């Protein structure tokens, strides 16, 4: 009765690390 | 409206807002490994979404029926009481099964579709 | 469905015709007619397939043809063994599928 | 040379249900789209229902449409119809039929090459 | 492109443990690389006590 | 190699977004795509052998430039309503 | 205690249009897929058109296809129908009723949960 | 449409039927029948949705069943106050939707 | 002053097949879609068949559906229709006309603008 | 198909109205309507297309209307050269496609 329906764009997180860009070296 | 602003609400007034989580996505070696990295991810959800005949779309449904042991509640259970966060949380170890099950599924669909297609 | 005469025969060693009128959604767009030969009990066995082909086992006696939105089954040199009901059929298409016709009583004089 | 043998049918009042089967030996079994063809007596034939080849596609002659359901196994090498209702024009011999589709990688069937003997279905 | 900065805005937050009122912004505010030892100088203060 | 490295991503950044812009408005995978959103006079007044006969398209694109930010957004719009009008037409039955 | 109170109806000749609305309290509005009926003096209920929740899904029974329009305004929790050419045979009384359709995120109400007192609409 | 008799009578403390009699496509392929009472003027309540579940604020007097392609409700015990008209309705599919029935007055004894 | 000038016509035995030919001249012959119509003798007009102007969408009278083709050549500035079967109710005069549709590039032309002078088909 | 007067007259000089009714999905839904001019003989010429649109060539004499489901052509000061049939169409749909209607010889008088 009840059948998977697939989203994109839920807005779900998941903890992650990345290289952030410092932003004056690009215009705030 | 923003992004995640739907974060906190529930799972059924966080459906209509999917056009604004997925434009912000916007697709020297720090910052271009992690612009190829985006769109490497970018890219591996595209080809999900494709391999499950959901090309195209944000709101896709599918054949694949709901099995009881990946959640019991009712839908005035999760899309009015739950949020997005909640439901990851609770669906998460299943979710090697649910794609698989849908890449079969739509391999299954495109062999109909060329059989039909070829009757006549 | 398909018209097919009620019966026809002949003496031994003459040729018959068994001919099948559809129309032009039946005969005439598909070329994918067969007739089956059936002796009272037993089964339906298939003698012709498509307008001019027949299947392996079934020899060069029994042929047929298709023009316009009649087809027809010929043999010749005909035989006491072959008095039996001749059925043609059709592809009708992707909903009606196939359309099979009335029985043609073979008694050979 | 090929072998369906349909193991069922009997006597059915109108309103009831009865399931026929058909086995296959002699050839591989789930290469071939199966069908189902009713022949009522002193009448010619006509087809009920076709299945593929691998029993995903399902299709129903207009007068059998939601009544009849045809299935098939192919790690048992068997073919079934289960039927509904029964109704008194459905009394017929029904035959096993091999062939009435491709799998579109393979020359067109639209024949019915290998039959079976015939299982009795009468309603009264 | 593809994550979010969430900043926490409950004023008594010490720096481990839940935190409510959770914002998302694109950047973070200007945070001078200041440079002192045993005494943190040019900082931002703390919104309600120490 | 940084400075052609950057600009293969560049284009590859732009080619995503603008296929991005398509699927949101149900666009994906055609080049000429029908939509729902009707044309509003205030945009252009042009006949349509004004426009497809006369007009070349950077004249075109010359005078459909500040009304982007509405056409856009009412594509994805129309878009998001017939996604919910198609899962609500799926699960009648 | 919902209260659906329809607002409309009366005398029309034959060829002639006539609007009904229909008002909404006691419950959330733009949350029910609401419907009319038709209960035609000395006979039973018939259904007439469907709408949904959200307004941009309408359903008609094919006697009436491209001649009645529905609408509702959620913001002023009303809904109306609009018959256009009316007909002998529409003459009924019209009842609002609330249910018959959900979003596909709620559970199934294929049933008319909440009724109207009823329009009487007479054509002669 | 769907079949349910004219008129249907008992005396009160009796168990009462009311069937209601669709197609495959209508009752036997969808399990979503229901009923409704009607008293002279007012307008229709819901008594029954689903198969077996009913409305809040209706008693556990009203209950109904389906088998095959028949629908029935039962009350039983029936009170004075029970003299309505009762219809069935059925979903029938994404194209013809909601069909009624015609109308079971029950005149208890 | 355009020019419809078709060549073809006369008289066919029931189950035979006949063409028509229609040259334009006068405008551009890519740009406009073109049909035929038919005038049974004492009858009013009847459309049978439209095809739009690039030639790869045809449109057909549902009485003539599976018999008719229309086709055309830009090219050489023709029309033509092939008829098989021709039944006695097909007899008429058959006229070429311009217009019935347009590339949705360009407005509306449903009507028809430009006739030809008309062929005489006869089935007897 | 659609309705249309099999014929009207009038004296040279006065107004004469020649309808044609069709259904809601014919003329109502569509405001497609044409009116056609055939003289015996040679072929029809195109009149009115649209509901008040007239091709170049054609003088302002001849005009037209629609209002709800009838369309109307009005011709005002008829001259004898106008004894032709007249013949409505309207654009059905995708599926119908063009429908004629019956021919109003009209004979000034
Ligand atoms: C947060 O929860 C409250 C609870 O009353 C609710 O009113 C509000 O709409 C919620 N906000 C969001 C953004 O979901
Ligand atoms: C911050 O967190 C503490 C943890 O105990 C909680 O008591 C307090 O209410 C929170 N403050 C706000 C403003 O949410
Ligand atoms: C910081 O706050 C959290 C809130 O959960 C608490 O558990 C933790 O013990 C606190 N730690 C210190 C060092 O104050
Ligand atoms: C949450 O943070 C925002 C930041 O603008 C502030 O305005 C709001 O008052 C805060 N709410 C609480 C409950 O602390």
């Amino acid at each position: 009765n009840l059948w998977v329906t697939v989203y994109y764009g839920v807005p779900v997180w998941k903890e992650a690390r990345t290289t952030l860009f410092c932003a004056s070296c690009v215009p705030t | 409206l923003g992004f995640l602003g739907a974060a906190g609400s529930t799972m059924g007034a966080a459906s209509i807002t999917l056009t604004v989580q997925a434009r912000q996505l916007l697709s020297g070696i720090k910052q271009l490994q992690t612009r190829v990295l985006a769109i490497e991810h970018y890219l591996k959800d595209q080809q999900l979404l494709g391999i499950w005949g959901c090309s195209g779309k944000l709101i896709c449904c599918t054949a694949v029926p709901w099995n009881s042991s990946w959640s019991n509640k009712s839908l005035t259970d999760i899309w009015d009481n739950m949020t997005w966060m909640q439901w990851d949380r609770e669906v998460s170890n299943y979710t090697g099964i649910i794609y698989r099950l849908l890449e079969d599924s739509q391999n299954q669909q495109e062999r109909n579709e060329q059989d039909l297609l070829a009757l006549d | 469905a398909l018209t097919q005469p009620p019966s026809v025969s002949g003496s031994p060693g003459q040729s018959v015709t068994i001919s099948c009128t559809g129309t032009s959604s039946d005969i005439g767009s598909y070329n994918y007619v067969s007739w089956y030969q059936q002796h009272p009990g037993k089964a339906p066995k298939l003698m012709i397939y498509d307008v001019t082909q027949r299947p392996s086992g079934v020899s060069d006696r029994f042929s047929g043809s298709k023009s316009g939105n009649t087809a027809s089954l010929t043999i010749s040199g005909l035989q006491a063994d072959d008095e039996a009901d001749y059925y043609c059929s059709a592809y009708a298409g992707r909903q009606t599928f196939y359309i099979f016709g009335g029985g043609t009583r073979l008694t050979v004089l | 040379e090929v072998q369906l043998v349909e193991t069922g049918g009997g006597l059915v009042q109108p309103g009831g249900s009865l399931k026929l089967s058909c086995r296959a030996s002699g050839y591989t079994f789930s290469s071939f789209a199966m069908s189902w063809v009713r022949q009522a007596p002193g009448k010619g034939l006509e087809w009920v229902s076709l299945i593929n080849d691998r029993g995903g596609l399902t299709f129903y002659v207009d007068s059998v449409k939601g009544r009849f359901t045809i299935s098939r196994d192919n790690s048992k090498n068997t073919l079934s119809l289960q039927m509904h209702s029964l109704r008194d024009g459905d009394t017929a011999v029904y035959y096993c039929a091999t062939g009435g589709m491709s799998s579109a990688l393979q020359s067109s069937k639209y024949y019915f090459d290998f039959w079976g003997q015939g299982a009795l279905v009468t309603v009264s | 492109a593809g994550y979010a900065i969430l900043k926490c805005n409950n004023k008594t937050f010490n720096g481990t443990g839940s935190c409510n009122n959770v914002s998302t912004v694109q950047c973070t505010h200007g945070i001078k690389p200041v440079v002192s030892t045993q005494l943190l100088l040019n900082g931002s203060l703390a919104e309600e006590e120490i």
